[PDB]
């Protein structure tokens, strides 16, 4: 029973994206260590907004699959999901293979699900200091 | 106390108190010390390094043209002070006395395609291409390698 | 729950920038030791205003990323964020690579995030007497 | 929370400048020992007014930077700051390099900040008997 | 008290009380003093300096044309009083008596590109270019070096 | 213990414990032993 109207409050004015329950500062440190400053400030913010939007989409999709149910397009949030899908399916093409090269996963399912923390990650991957640094 | 059993691929350091000189003994051997001598610590493993890995050891071994460990006239080992040597995949070498294992077994890093490394030259050296790489220079090491 | 209306009170009359929670006097001492007087008094104030504006932008962006959400352009501060982005994207071009040469970071993300104090800094960097001098 | 209306009371009738919290008599003794009488009485008063005006400007700028925020030009003192900047940017050109030759600092930032007492001064400089003579 | 064991790369100072003259003994050696003599302190390491680093020592060693340490007729070491000598990367030299280690192991500073150093000549000297650099002169040392 | 002062016309015996071999030192000399070595008795007259 996550706060849904407070998720509707966090819809941005362009159509992208503590309730998410994720270590954000350690995630910023991880993405800085992987070298995200080589894309410009505009490219860095455009990639962080894509990663945050896909993380919120994977969170809501895990919530909907636990209930049972680029194809996200309930009546109370159909417009936000629609404009989010229309944003993501335009902005993803600028960054191909940005999930392996930032070392988050193979594709967006793998990357957002291993960052979401609902699946275990193997020991040879460097993804251990993003889900276990918040457990202190 | 006097009986020392070195397991295979292990070493110790023992102090010659008539010379204040320490030394290593390696191998799957048994060891008997003297009254003057004193083994410093319990037999620890000669550190091994796998493939696609490396380590750095402070104060490396001074060697000759063939790689033999050079010694002092007073029985001491010849070091190179406050330097670091990077060792690739090889046999389980021992650590001669006066040396610290600073970097552990860390992997050789892989550079993904369409991605590069920003490398700075800390000290003036000469690269294998043939250029006198002055310190402060910058590098672009790209590739899938 | 930072004071937001008091942040709206500190908007300057041109469009730039204790609530920020940062050692300002030690930061001035650090930037003086790095030699900022060689730019004129006008250039020094123009660079301090840029550094303070980008620090406030990184603070607010860390606040918004913890909630989940040169591209900063909520209804209560859209005008201030808009005029701040329009100021920064004009005044940054006069000072290229001013973050390495003042020894704060590679780019503005690295510099403002390591000065913000939400990420650890390595020991070989001289950035230790700006986050640990205020802990006395 | 310095008295601000009492700072507005001390605005001079031309546009220049115990609340400042500085040893003024020791500062006069220091500037007399550095030989300020060789400029005429008019030049001496014109230089003391410049030094006092820049000291008040550095005090107010340290106050504004702790809040977070020749380029000084809040609604309650915009006119005084404006006429002070218009006075200073005209009267500074008569005295180039008057801060090293009176031994206060390299430029006006260094001089007014080391006289303001918010930064430590090195031991080889003769600036020790202006901040530690008032501590008796 | 009488037995003195100097570890490798360590030194002490011992006082000849028949001459009021102190002296250094270095090396991985063992030491036996006399009744008159008195070792001043416990064996401390000969200070080493890595590459890209330096240190300054007050009252430097007076040396000859070859770098041999000059001595006094009364067995004392020849100093240069209240001077400072800057030492670059070299072997772990000892500190002869009457000397203070003022600057520690501090790095050689790197000058970033499009940035320069303001340097003042404190004392009249002659630079390696060939100009008699009078004291009070100012310098512009720029570069990426 | 380590310091051994042999008076003039005196001697001692010291045991090399790495060889189980003892030996004499004579003369008006001063003596320093090792860790392995052990002087058997106090300096007696030749």
């Amino acid at each position: 029973a996550v706060p849904w109207t407070e998720l509707l409050s966090l819809q941005t004015e362009d159509g992208f994206w503590l309730i998410l329950n994720l270590n954000t500062n350690g995630l910023h440190s991880f993405l800085k260590q992987k070298g995200i400053q080589s894309l410009g400030v505009k490219g860095r913010e455009c990639l962080l907004d894509l990663i945050a939007t896909m993380l919120v989409l994977q969170f809501i999709r895990t919530r909907l699959e636990k209930e049972g149910i680029m194809k996200m397009d309930i009546p109370w949030a159909f417009e936000a999901i629609k404009q989010a899908s229309e944003w993501v399916r335009r902005t993803e093409g600028q960054y191909p293979s940005i999930c392996p090269r930032l070392e988050l996963g193979n594709d967006w399912d793998s990357a957002t699900k291993q960052l979401l923390g609902l699946q275990p990650i193997s020991t040879v991957s460097p993804l251990h200091r993003v889900l276990h640094y918040s457990q202190g | 106390e006097f009986i020392i059993r070195i397991p295979p691929y292990h070493y110790i350091h023992v102090l010659d108190q008539n010379s204040n000189v320490s030394r290593v003994e390696v191998g799957p051997k048994t060891y008997i010390r003297q009254d003057n001598e004193r083994v410093l610590f319990a037999p620890m493993r000669m550190v091994t390094v796998p493939p696609r890995h490396y380590c750095t050891v402070a104060n490396p071994v001074s060697r000759d043209a063939q790689g033999l460990v050079l010694f002092d006239v007073t029985g001491q080992v010849r070091l190179r002070h406050a330097d670091l040597e990077i060792r690739l995949a090889q046999d389980p070498f021992p650590l001669y006395p006066g040396e610290v294992l600073e970097k552990d077994i860390t992997p050789l890093q892989v550079v993904l395609p369409n991605t590069a490394l920003h490398l700075k030259a800390l000290l003036d050296f000469e690269d294998k291409d043939g250029d006198k790489v002055v310190a402060g220079d910058e590098w672009l090491f790209e590739g899938p390698g």
